[PDB]
């Protein structure tokens, strides 16, 4: 659920 | 600072050698929802420095006098064995379920008689 | 070691543009995201958004949509921030900050900051 920024 | 998404006390104080804890209150969509709470230390004229990440982890080189925890929607930084050089501003941050980062407003930590 | 070295201080008038750089060394530039953080003098940290160094695609915080542009020159390991149509309230130190693996939401290494000062005449 946490977005992977890269 | 008092209007920030995460709430920190504007000021905190301790004496040399004392332990002090400062809090960072968010919501279940950020501090209470994820384990991406960070703490940054900032001395005057210098960039912020990471001191705690993922709630309780410490970067290599950061003294073990700094520790972090959370309970519900409130994260807490503890500084044990306070030293004069710990006088600085401290900021918390967290990921949010909106795919953003929020910051606390910062706490100025004073060391009394440092 | 990992190091992020930013360009020097800027002094500008309202309406002008400025492009700030952040040159990264000591790790593979395109392996990790870059975040931008602003701090007005005397005030707290403000998250501006991030850029993916794989895609080049920027994502702006709501307060930083419109006049702010994140870009890259991967051939020289550099991230850029441009501010267009400068206003007095843009006076601040602007930091680049590396997104620590895995997801980029912890900022493990910071640039030294670039002061952008906008003079209003008063």
């Amino acid at each position: 659920d946490v977005v992977n920024q890269n | 600072g008092s209007q920030s998404a995460l709430t920190q006390p504007p000021s905190a104080s301790g004496s040399p050698g004392q332990s002090v804890t400062i809090s960072c209150t968010g919501t279940s969509s950020d501090v209470g929802g994820y384990n991406y709470v960070s703490w940054y230390q900032q001395h005057p004229g210098s960039a912020p420095k990471l001191i705690i990440y993922e709630v309780s982890k410490r970067p290599s080189g950061v003294p073990d006098r700094f520790s972090g925890s959370k309970s519900g929607n409130t994260a807490s930084l503890t500084v044990s064995g306070l030293q004069a050089e710990d006088e600085a501003d401290y900021y918390c941050s967290s990921y949010t379920s909106s795919s953003t980062l929020v910051f606390g407003g910062g706490t100025k930590l004073t060391v009394l008689g440092g | 070691q990992v190091q992020l070295v930013q360009s020097g201080s800027e002094l500008k008038k309202p309406g002008a543009s400025v492009r700030i750089s952040c040159k990264a060394s000591g790790y593979s530039f395109t392996s990790l995201s870059m975040n931008w953080v602003r701090q007005a003098p005397g005030q707290g940290l403000e998250w501006m958004g991030w850029i993916s160094t794989k895609s080049g695609d920027p994502t702006y915080a709501q307060a930083f949509t419109g006049r702010f542009v994140f870009s890259l020159d991967t051939s020289v390991n550099t991230a850029y921030l441009q501010i267009n149509s400068l206003e007095a309230g843009d006076t601040a130190v602007y930091y680049c900050a590396r997104g620590q693996p895995p997801v980029g939401w912890t900022f493990d290494y910071w640039g030294q900051g670039t002061l952008v000062t906008v003079s209003s005449g008063g």
